This record gives C-alpha cells, sequence and structure tokens, in this order.
RNA sequence: CACGACCUCAGCUCAGACGAGAAGACCCGCUGAAUUUAAGCAUAUUACUAAGCGGAGGAAAAGAAACCAACCGGGAUUCCCCCAGUAGCGGCGAGCGAAGAGGGAAAAGUCCAGCGCCGAAUCCCCGCCCCAGGGCGAGGGACCUGUGGCGUACG
RNA sequence: CCAUCUAAGGCUAAAUACCGGCACGAGACCGAUAGCGGACAAGUACCGUGAGGGAAAGUUGAAAAGAACUUUGAAGAGAG
RNA sequence: GACCUGGGCAUAGGGGCGAAAGACUAAUCGAACCAUCUAGUAGCUGGUUCCCUCCGAAGUUUCCCUCAGGAUAGCUGGCG
RNA sequence: CGGGCGCAGAUCUUGGUGGUAGUAGCAAAUAUUCAAACGAGAGCUUUGAAGGCCGAAGUGGAGAAGGGUUCCAUGUGAACAGCAGUUGAACAUGGGUGAGCCGGUCCUAAGGGACGGGCCUACGCCGUUCGGAGGGGAGGGCCCCGCUCGACCGAAAGGGAGUCGGGUCCAGAUCCCCGAGCCCGGAGCGGCGGAGACGGGCGGCCCAGUGCGGU
RNA sequence: UGAAAAUCCGGGGGAGAAGGUGUAAAUCUCGCGCCGGGCCGUACCCAUAUCCGCAGCAGGUCUCCAAGGUGAACAGCCUCU
RNA sequence: AACUCUUAGCGGUGGAUCACUCGGCUCGUGCGUCGAUGAAGAACGCAGCUAGCUGCGAGAACUAAUGUGAAUUGCAGGACAGAUCAUCGACCUUUCGAACGCACAUUGCGGCCCCGGGUAUCCCGGGGCCACGCCUGUCUGAGGGUCGCC
C-alpha cells in the first residue's frame, strides 16, 4: 500500500487518502486509490486518459 | 577414512594409520589435504591430488586402506581382479564376444 | 474454500486464464491445424487435484 | 459402508503441492514429498522405474543454463572478447 | 532509439531518455484499455524494445567501467570473474601447470628425447 | 600473583577459499535378493546379477612386479585373439570355470618416507617494484614434533 | 637345496568401454493397429490421496481458387 | 454413558491396529498398493496362418518320487 | 538374395458394426390449473391469479472442509443438461471478492523436528529439553551483572488488544460511503493542561514537602 | 479431577533518581492533542443439481438461527415468515 | 401389399486397402561440456490481437554485437526499413529449488549495515547482507595442561 501510494504521487502528483489493495481472481492486484478531498478523481482521470 | 572424508568435503583423504585399539573401539588418524591451498597447488610433487579425478578417493577404494579390500595385485592369488576391478574382470569374462565373422 | 493460500490462489489464477478458447485468427494462421482448445476443462467433469 | 457412503467423508488433503518438484505429492503430516523426497537434500530417483526417471530427468525441462553451456562449448567457452566491429 | 547513438551520451542523459520512454509506455498502457488505436497499440513493442535498448547500453557501460576499475586488482567481484565452468575454474592455473620441481627440471635438461632417424 | 612462553581447546556475518546437489550409458567402492534350473528340494544355480547406498572422469579403474615361470627363461598396466568350455570347482548332480605361455593393439615410465649431507638452503600471507614471466620489504606467519636440494632397489 | 621377487607409501599418458549428453552420417529396418508411449499443443489429455498409470489422434487441392449471388426455412439443412 | 462427532496428531505391510470378526489398514486384507526382478515357471488348458504330390503311424517293451510326463525299444519317414 | 512372408478360431488384440430394439426403460419424498407476455416455435420460461407442499430437528436463512469462477450482467440456442426449453451450475462476451480493530499472521496442545552427542559401510538414523565453553544482552564505564537456555514448526473450532450503526451494487461490505468509536505502537522537545505543589518558623534568614480521605 | 504458552497485571523489595523554596525528577490523569498500523484470505455453492461417490446419483459430508395451534414434548398433524 | 431372403446398381454407415512420410528404430563417427559466479527440475509471468506448444524473464514471443541484405505475415499497424534471419564472445536473466536469516498447506516471522523520504527516534522505500561443514591466516580468548619469571 505504501509503494502504490508513493507511485501515484510520482506519476500523477496527487495526494492520496487511502489505498485498498485487492488481488483479482486472474492474479492481478487491483488498487483502490482514494484521492485527497482537495483532488478530484475526475479531473485526474481526464489527464491520464480514462475519460 | 571414508568417515573423515565425508565430514570434510573440502579436503581429500591422503592416507590413514593406526593409533589405538580397544575391546570396543579402533582409533585411526587420517591425513587429509586441502587441495586448494597455494602451499599445495604450487608444489608440483603434490599437484596430483588437486585433480578432479581424485575426488573422494577414499570412497572408491583408491586409498591404501580401501584399496586393500579390492583384492587387486599382480600374481596368481588375484586372478579375480585382472583388468582393474573384480567387476571389470567379471564383465569381461561374462561378455559374449560376438564377432563380425563367426 | 474462501480460506485460500496465496500459492493456491495463484495456481487457480493460471488455470482460470488457460480455460479460454483459441483465438479465431489462429485457425487462419496454422491452416486450420488447431481446430479447438483440447485443454478446456469444466469445473464439474474434471477437477484440478 | 466401505464403498459409496465412505467416499463422501473425503475432504482432508493428504498431499499438497511441493515447493521443489511442483507435484501434488507433498505429504502434509509427514512433511515429505512423495515424488522428489523434499525436503531431503537428495532427490529420490529409483532405477526400478525407467518411466519415472524419464519424466523428470535433465532435458525434460527448460535447461535455462545448460543449453547455454552447449552453445558456449562449441566455441571454446570464449569470454571477455567481442566480434570485430564493422 | 539506436544503440550506436546511446553509447556517446552521458549517464544523466540516458536516464532522462529512459524516463521519457517509461512515461510514454505508461500512456500506451492507458490507450490499450481505453480502446486506443491500431497505430498506437503497435507502438507498445517499439517503446518496450527501445527501453530494453536504452537499459542495455546503461548496463554494459557500467560493467565496462567496473571491469576497468577492478583491472589489476587481486580480488575481483564474482560477476567480473570468468564464468567458464565450475570444473574449469577449479583447475590449476597456467602458472601452476608450468611449475616443475628442481628434479625434473634437470631431468628435462639433459635427458630429453632427441631428434633422430633410423636407416632401416 | 599477576606478567610472559608453550601446549591443548574455543568464538566470529573475522580475511580468503573449498564441500554440498544434478546427471549417472560407460567407471569405481559397498550392499544384496528371489523368481529360475536342479523336472521335488535344502548346498549349488540364478548371481558375487536385479533392486538399494556412496564416489568420479571424458574415460574411469588398473599399473611399473613381495609377477610369471621351471624354460636356451619371460618382464608394468589395459584391451583383443588364443589358451578353453581346458586345469579345476560341484547333492562331482544340475551346472560352473579361470591363468602362465603364444599371437596382436598400445607402449613410458617414475616420486617419496626412511638412510645422512647441505647455516631452513623451504613454503604461505601481506604490502609492492619491473617486463603470464621475474624481483623486493630491518612485513606477518608456517616449519627443527622436519621444509627444500641430492637421492629410492635398475643401487 | 635351488629359483624368483622385495610386501605392508605415492604418481603416471596411450591401446579399452560408453542404451546418458552434444553434433553428424548411414540403412537389404518400420511405414500411422507398424516404428519409441509419443510422425500431431506426448509424458500431453485423462485416472489415482499417493508412489505411479498413461492414451487416441498424419493426408482437401497444383493453387483456397474454401462455393459470390439468388431462393425455401427461425436455423441447421437444401435447391440453383 | 464403555455416548456421538469435527479438526489437529501418532502407529505402515509379515508391519500397524484389533472390547477378537482373521476384523480393519483409501470399493483391495488368512498379509495393502505401486514399480521392478519379469516376457518369473507351468509334465497343465487354449491357439498355432497357402496349395497339390508321395509315404504313413502309436497307445506296446524296459527304466524313472513315473501313473495327465519323460527316457528306451518297436512302429514312421527321409537320405542314400 | 533376405524375411517381422499367408489366419476363422486362441473366453485372441485393436477398431468398427449388427440382431435384440423404437425393446427394457425415462414409476421413491401428495400437485398442479387459468390467462397473459416475449418468441419461428411453449404442459416445462416469465408475470398474475388460483389451488398445494416443505411446516422453524424446513425443501428456510448463513458458514466450515471441499470445489475454483461454478458468482453477476448480456447474448446464443450448435453440442451437453437421459422429454422439451425462449431455460441453466451449458456456450460466448464482459464484470465482480477493497479490512489496524473478520481470520491468517502471534502463542504452544498433542506432536513434528533441528542442535550437542551417539549410532550407521552409507543415503542417513536415533534422540527432544535433556546433553556442549549452547549467554552476543548488560547496568556502569575500560570495569563487574544475565538462565528455570534449549532452535524452530505445529490450531482459519484452543489461547490471543481493539468496529459498531445507517446507507449503497447487476454481483462487493462489520472491508466501500456517511456517522460514531476503539486498540496497539511511536515520539532527546515526548504538544498543551492537571498532578507532583501547601505551606511553616524567625526577620531577608531558615526549615519542610516522591498526593490525599475513610475506625 | 477435567491443558499449556504467548501476553498482561498487582504486590514485596528500596537499589536509585530529583530540587533547595519554587520548582525539579517523575507521572498507569478514556485530561487532551500529534503520527502510523504492512502482508495474505475475503465473490459464490456448502447440498434431493456448485463437495465425495465416473453423473444434476433416494448414498455420504462438521456447525449456527429457529414462529403460531394441538400436546408432556425439538413427536406426529396444520399454519405464518 | 407388406414383411423376409438372395442378386446387382446407387446412396449411406464405417474405416480398411493403396500411395505418401519434416517420425521412429538400428549401426557407425567426432566430441564428450552441469552446479553456491546458484545447477537440473519446478512455479509464475511475458505477444497489438495469444489458449496450448515453443522461445524468453519485469530489458520477458527478446537487448547489444557480428554475419546477412528486404522482409514478417493470420489480421493489422508500424519499421530510426539496415527489414528479416542466422550466429552468438557483450549485457540481461522473476520465485521455488543443493536453496543459504527462521520457516513454509504462511508470498509468514526476524536481525545487521548503508542510502533516500517523512523527520538523529520512529515510520516508509531501496541497496548490501545474516544457513551448515571445513581449510589457511588474523583477531579476541579459555584451562596450574606444561613451564618460566618471581
Ligand atoms: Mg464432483
Ligand atoms: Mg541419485
Ligand atoms: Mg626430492
Ligand atoms: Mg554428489
Ligand atoms: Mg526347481
Ligand atoms: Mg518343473
Ligand atoms: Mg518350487
Ligand atoms: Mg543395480
Ligand atoms: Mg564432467
Ligand atoms: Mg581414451
Ligand atoms: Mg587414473
Ligand atoms: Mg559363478
Ligand atoms: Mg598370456
Ligand atoms: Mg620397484
Ligand atoms: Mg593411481
Ligand atoms: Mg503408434
Ligand atoms: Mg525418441
Ligand atoms: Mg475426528
Ligand atoms: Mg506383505
Ligand atoms: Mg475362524
Ligand atoms: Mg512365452
Ligand atoms: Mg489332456
Ligand atoms: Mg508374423
Ligand atoms: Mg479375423
Ligand atoms: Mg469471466
Ligand atoms: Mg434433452
Ligand atoms: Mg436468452
Ligand atoms: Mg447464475
Ligand atoms: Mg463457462
Ligand atoms: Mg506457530
Ligand atoms: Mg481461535
Ligand atoms: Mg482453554
Ligand atoms: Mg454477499
Ligand atoms: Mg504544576
Ligand atoms: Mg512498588
Ligand atoms: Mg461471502
Ligand atoms: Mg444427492
Ligand atoms: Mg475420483
Ligand atoms: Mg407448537
Ligand atoms: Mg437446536
Ligand atoms: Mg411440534
Ligand atoms: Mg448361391
Ligand atoms: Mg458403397
Ligand atoms: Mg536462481
Ligand atoms: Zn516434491
Amino acid at each position: 500500500k505504501h509503494q502504490i501510494k508513493h507511485a501515484v504521487k510520482k506519476l500523477y502528483d496527487i495526494d492520496v487518502a487511502k489505498v485498498n489493495t485487492l488481488i483479482r481472481p486472474d492474479g492481478e492486484k487491483k488498487a483502490y486509490v482514494r484521492l485527497a478531498p482537495d483532488y478530484d478523481a475526475l479531473d485526474v482521470a481526464n489527464k491520464i486518459g480514462i475519460i | 577414512e571414508e568417515r573423515a572424508g565425508r565430514h570434510c568435503g573440502g579436503l581429500r583423504v591422503l592416507n590413514s594409520y593406526w593409533v589405538g585399539e580397544d575391546s570396543t573401539y579402533k582409533f585411526f588418524e587420517v591425513i587429509l589435504i586441502d587441495t586448494f591451498h597455494k602451499a599445495i597447488r604450487r608444489n608440483p610433487d603434490t599437484q596430483w591430488i588437486t585433480k578432479a579425478v581424485h575426488k573422494h578417493r577414499e570412497m572408491r577404494g583408491l586409498t591404501s586402506a580401501g584399496k586393500k579390500s579390492r583384492g587387486l595385485g599382480k600374481g596368481h592369488k588375484f586372478h579375480l581382479t585382472i583388468g582393474g576391478s573384480r567387476r571389470a574382470a567379471w564383465k569381461r569374462r561374462n561378455t559374449l564376444q560376438l564377432h563380425r565373422y563367426r | 474454500a474462501s480460506h485460500k493460500t496465496f500459492r493456491i490462489k495463484r495456481f487457480l489464477a493460471k488455470k482460470q486464464k488457460q480455460n479460454r478458447p483459441i483465438p479465431q485468427w489462429i485457425r487462419m494462421k496454422t491452416g486450420n491445424k488447431i481446430r479447438y482448445n483440447s485443454k478446456r476443462r469444466h469445473w464439474r467433469r474434471t477437477k484440478l487435484g | 459402508t466401505k464403498g459409496t457412503s465412505s467416499f463422501g467423508k473425503r475432504r482432508n488433503k493428504t498431499h499438497t503441492l511441493c515447493r521443489r518438484c511442483g507435484s501434488k505429492a507433498y505429504h502434509l503430516q509427514k512433511s515429505t514429498c512423495g515424488k522428489c523426497g523434499y525436503p531431503a537434500k537428495r532427490k529420490r530417483k529409483y532405477n526400478w522405474s525407467a518411466k519415472a526417471k524419464r519424466r523428470s530427468t535433465t532435458g525434460t525441462g527448460r535447461m535455462r543454463h545448460m543449453k547455454v553451456v552447449f552453445r558456449r562449448f562449441r566455441n571454446g567457452f570464449r569470454e571477455g572478447t567481442v566480434p570485430k566491429p564493422r | 532509439i539506436k544503440a550506436r547513438d546511446l553509447r556517446g551520451k552521458k549517464k544523466e542523459e540516458l536516464l532522462k531518455q529512459l524516463d521519457d520512454l517509461k512515461v510514454e509506455l505508461s500512456q500506451l498502457r492507458v490507450a490499450k484499455v481505453t480502446g486506443g488505436a491500431a497505430s498506437k497499440l503497435s507502438k507498445i513493442r517499439v517503446v518496450r524494445k527501445s527501453i530494453a535498448r536504452v537499459l542495455t547500453v546503461i548496463n554494459q557501460t557500467q560493467k565496462e567501467n567496473l571491469r576497468k576499475f577492478y583491472k589489476g586488482k587481486k580480488y575481483k567481484p564474482l560477476d567480473l570473474r570468468p564464468k567458464k565452468t565450475r570444473a574449469i575454474r577449479r583447475q590449476l592455473t597456467k602458472h601452476e601447470e608450468n611449475l616443475m620441481t628442481k628434479k625434473m627440471q634437470r631431468k628435462s635438461r639433459l635427458y630429453s628425447i632427441r631428434k633422430f632417424a633410423v636407416k632401416a
């Protein structure tokens, strides 16, 4: 959780509230990165290309 | 000597001799050689034991104590081990030499 | 069971990703040599052990 | 009884996947693999089964490093040097 | 993205180009899940092999300095020593093989095999 | 009664090396059966095999005579041919079974301990100087409870 | 009496072996129930808790030119 | 109640375990299973693959831990 | 010239196909019916109504072991689901399991198993808190104090600090959202407050004070 | 005669620490504030069709919750969710 | 009529036969090379579309170098078209495994050093380590074991 929280702070420069890791049945770990209240996940999703 | 060479894999059993007896124990002192010490690898008169062919010579009947049990030697007493081992002689005397023209 | 080890769950993850049928373009590649995935397993008829 | 009604009471693993040979022969209570002898330092390889020896001998896997020695041997184990540049 | 063009650059320039290729591959991973484009998905392998190419130049440039730094030293790191074969590394060196005792040095000096020929 | 020498025995993630496992056709050292044959069967045979255990190398092992021989004598070892299904072994039953010579392939011989001479003339480690090959350190050790040179049955 | 050797320490190439391995050549051999279990995603699928057991399965055509289009049918499947 | 029962443990093949039935020990128990020795041996059942031509039997003798078999003589064929 | 050279048999081997045979059979646990919808197609799907059953030692609601995607949405109706199917635990395409306070993790139970030693020709075996110079930590600043000391593994039902309420999804939930907490660890200042700390005897001096109440 | 151990706590002990007249040392004050809590499991079935018995097999497979009426009843019979 | 049987044509069922063969088998020849510098084996992962096989290892369907000289191809797309292929001396080479801090039905539980960050304390991340046996040497020691000096 600390490596994922520090990775998104370096790749996208966003403060993180909490991270919830989860290993999917296909073997991939899925992270639920919750941004700080002063950061909007929609505005970051547009910058990274999700939307 | 096979028990000292097994506990010391990094050394090679050179020889062994008798130092004591008892009703229950026989005591022997085994001479082992560190085949990677420079005082031994740089002496040409003992570089033979540093070769890979002498790995665990005490476990193959090559040391003087173990070679005595093999029954080898020149003469009529040792007709069983002509050709090296007794199994080399047994394999030679039990191999059907089917020639090309026979 | 819900209680799994990481090695078992990682083992089941590989078998879950191999239980996929062959791509359609594979039959055009090898000249219809591989017609179907002969290693398809069903969760009832064949177990993993 | 001894037959059908007894197979229903089978829900306890005796063997699991071994860490050395990857086979499902690692006896749990004995803590010993039934196929490779793990955790013994030496692998069990008996001469009364040529087929069992055939399935797990050298050459049945990848040989990630031994196949490179075969390629390095045919060139004299050349090291340190590089081909002449253009 | 040419190996010959990377061997002239410095260490900080290779790391910057390595970083630029990593932010580019990350954006290609986003396009792979958002639908992307056929012209954009095929660029994934180009960026990957260019990352492998930049990362290769960095490694063999580092070891080239390491093999130069430890040259002449008595003890070299294990990865800088010749990995011929476990059996070959444990053989007598060419120095120790050429060592002759003073007895066979004299035996080879005056009792070596002569060059001769016999008529019949 | 501490301080020294030595002996014996410890500790270390000390400095630097080594061993382990795999494979195992061929090879070396052990261990070891019973089907089978004897028209039963117990010794025998199977077999100093299968399986089991240990250890190697590109080969291994063997090997330079406490040999063969009994001759006008041969001359390390290994292998081939022959000796020879012979000498012999064996409920002398079933069965088993070599060797010397002879002919060939290949051939290569040697090192110590001891004995007693040489001011330990010897070795390792460390730090170096020149060009894998040679030197140096009023550096640290090993070693006289014996290193090296000479020398080994042919004197 | 004669002959022969000098045991209880060490080394040693070459002739010799090689159903494993690496790389080749060949065949009065086998020709898909044969030949290796395996000419094919074969020690695979599959079976047994396990040690282990262990298959079946080669061939359109020179070239997919792999049957556009029309038509009946919900579709397979048909007629052209 | 000498009760029923899960999980974790222990005991392994001439061994275990048995309030004893030779019971149980993975549908296998008066000695589990797996692989190998092993293509184990069988005087005993079964089968033993094209044609035509010619000749053509024996179930009797003696011996045999033989009497469902052999040896032996006789009978048979072929070669001359 | 050389054979793996001729089959009807071997309860032969392998493969294929018959008669039986549209046959046995699709008969355990009371039950279905009407209408409508979608649809090429309906006894079997869906919806409603009706009449029934399981009757809380459920044919109900949740887990453990085991299964391993069987969960969920959509599509398909070839094959399979022993009739059918518009249905499915089938097939195809996607999606889904979020924790300091649930469990593992920590502890040792039976037990397993190293270590010392012994044994074993050996691979190894024996043995398990005993048995070795088995301590690697100090306080105090170069000095004296530490074994009742036997590794470790072994419980998702034993021991073991602390999370509950409401809401939310096609499938997640004590984990996500909101709200209200809690536990443990951490702080040369560990950030403040309070406690320690209430005053006595002499004329500034001097003496106290590591809390206090109730028999 | 019906477990061990981790862990936690109380007391005994008074070795020590603290300042010299207002404080100091010290504080087990949920008095308060500050920071952190990693890794793994987590869907679903759990049985007259998701487990085992070759299967959607009348078999086997450890638990939790459990209403109204009749009745002594967790009996049978009926009903609600 | 049907049904049954026989015969032939045709159509099925079925797979023989024949022809084919990048396979097997056997013989011969040359080499005869694993591993703590982490082997064999195993696990997991890696492709634009990829399940298996095969090839690789987070540089993951291959990097560099050399040779070669226009392709790969199922579909694209794109080649910094020196494409591709071969060679393979550089570099890289996850986890388990002799497997090595202790273990493991646990991605569990520790220790040391260093670096970076929040801020020496702690927390987070990274790097280098910590198995057993044994050899030479160093260092630190032990025992009235044998002495010397007192
Ligand atoms: Mg099932
Ligand atoms: Mg072995
Ligand atoms: Mg000399
Ligand atoms: Mg070995
Ligand atoms: Mg007999
Ligand atoms: Mg007989
Ligand atoms: Mg008998
Ligand atoms: Mg054997
Ligand atoms: Mg070798
Ligand atoms: Mg040779
Ligand atoms: Mg030799
Ligand atoms: Mg014999
Ligand atoms: Mg002779
Ligand atoms: Mg001599
Ligand atoms: Mg020798
Ligand atoms: Mg075949
Ligand atoms: Mg083959
Ligand atoms: Mg139980
Ligand atoms: Mg038995
Ligand atoms: Mg009886
Ligand atoms: Mg036969
Ligand atoms: Mg008869
Ligand atoms: Mg035949
Ligand atoms: Mg026939
Ligand atoms: Mg899915
Ligand atoms: Mg049906
Ligand atoms: Mg539908
Ligand atoms: Mg469903
Ligand atoms: Mg499916
Ligand atoms: Mg534990
Ligand atoms: Mg509990
Ligand atoms: Mg209790
Ligand atoms: Mg749910
Ligand atoms: Mg105060
Ligand atoms: Mg107190
Ligand atoms: Mg659930
Ligand atoms: Mg049932
Ligand atoms: Mg089964
Ligand atoms: Mg009632
Ligand atoms: Mg109840
Ligand atoms: Mg009632
Ligand atoms: Mg007729
Ligand atoms: Mg026909
Ligand atoms: Mg590795
Ligand atoms: Zn194993």
